[PDB]
């Protein structure tokens, strides 16, 4: 039954669709980060130069 | 229930909201029609309902 239930509900497709959503949402999280990444990596590099001094 | 049958004092709301149901106040029969939100093939719903008990 569950196997008949399985195929008859395109669950395998939904399973992929589930993950495919997540990996996409993560990309969004990376996308918001890239702009504000470079600005800190300076303030890191800057606050590092003033420290290694 | 949509007919003379009355629901218990324990049926879960979602189990009730599955379909229409008349709600009776002290002197009136308000006739609720909740929004249809089952969202599952009845046969498939059945073959799952078959599983649940069978388990």
């Amino acid at each position: 039954l569950v196997q008949q239930l399985y195929t008859t509900l395109c669950i395998e497709q939904h399973q992929l669709n589930k993950e495919r959503e997540l990996i996409e949402r993560l990309e969004d999280l990376k996308e918001q980060l890239a702009p504000l990444e470079k600005v800190r990596i300076e303030i890191s590099r800057k606050a590092e130069k003033r420290t290694t001094l | 229930s949509p007919d003379g049958v009355r629901v218990a004092a324990s049926t879960g709301i979602d189990l009730l909201l599955l379909d229409d149901f008349k709600l009776v106040i002290n002197d009136l029969t308000y006739h609720v029609r909740p929004p249809k939100r089952d969202l599952l093939s009845h046969e498939n719903a059945a073959t799952l309902n078959d599983v649940k008990t069978l388990v």
